[PDB]
């Protein structure tokens, strides 16, 4: 509820604008709370809507579109190199903190979704951690996991009124 | 007379009335009813009744020897609800269903 207070926030910033352009830290905003949503259309309209001559001044808003590009191809194990390849300032920097996250936990769902047995080399760059999550995993969550091979094996964990209302409609 | 040639094997046996507790005219009509029988019943169905028990309640003329004047009375009865097959189909036919509605009031009324 906090949070959606802010998001609508600056949406209507960059309509009304003096000359039909808004600040830069404006656009930059409105792209990366576009990759947040995985609303992946309105990004890269986002990004042909800004004119070329302030495109090219701050290279900030172009780091933002090459982890929007990895994203739109659904490269999960490319994405946490492009969010690292530029640094961030700190205006902008805890909307990428929140970006990662929801990356992380979307791989999370895709794979215990979509996959019955999976290696663990592929896995660990889908959640985007092969630092810790090899010996945690087995005791855990559960997963029984087998080495040499390396095969992980995810595993599934007031009427009345509407009711008279079709009645009333229906005899009348 | 005519009751007589359908039901052969049937008697007078008493009268019934609508209303509340017995009243003096219920009495005078008592008194005119026992001069056609000996010893008639009273029946009393209350359809203004406010409460859960079944307003049918069967009396019984009394003779008093009271000093003086001369009075009867009313006794209360307890009755019970016979019934042969084909009254009781009937009526748990008739209790069963309730598709009864007719008019402006809505089917869910």
């Amino acid at each position: 509820f906090s949070f959606k207070k802010l998001l609508d926030q600056c949406e209507n910033q960059e309509l009304e604008a003096p000359g039909g352009i808004a600040t830069p830290p404006v656009y930059g905003q409105l792209l990366a709370l576009y990759l947040l949503h995985n609303d992946m259309n309105n990004a890269r309209y986002l990004w042909k809507r800004i004119p070329p001559a302030i495109k090219s001044a701050n290279s900030e808003l172009g780091g933002i579109w090459s982890v929007g590009q990895r994203i739109w191809q659904r490269d999960f194990p490319g994405i946490y190199t492009t969010i690292n390849a530029h640094q961030w300032s700190e205006t902008v920097q805890p909307i990428m903190e929140a970006l990662r996250d929801a990356t992380r936990r979307r791989a999370f769902a895709l794979v215990s979704q979509a996959y019955t047995s999976i290696i663990a080399d592929d896995f660990a760059a889908f959640v985007g951690l092969p630092v810790e999550e090899a010996v945690k995993g087995i005791l855990e969550q559960g997963w029984q996991a087998d080495s040499t091979t390396r095969m992980v094996l995810p595993r599934k964990p007031q009427q009345l009124a509407r009711l008279t209302d079709y009645v009333a409609f229906l005899e009348n | 007379e005519q009751f007589k040639q359908v039901f052969k094997e049937l008697e007078f046996l008493g009268w019934y009335t609508t209303g509340g507790p017995p009243d003096p005219s219920d009495i005078h009509v008592h008194k005119q009813v026992c001069e056609i029988i000996e010893s008639p019943l009273f029946l009393k169905l209350n359809p203004m009744t406010k409460h859960t028990d079944l307003p049918v309640s069967v009396f019984e003329s009394v003779i008093d020897i009271i000093n003086g004047e001369a009075t009867m009375l009313f006794a209360e009865l307890t009755y019970t609800l016979a019934t042969e097959e084909a009254e009781r189909i009937g009526v748990d036919h008739v209790a069963r269903m309730t598709a009864t509605g007719s008019g402006e009031n809505s089917t869910v009324a």
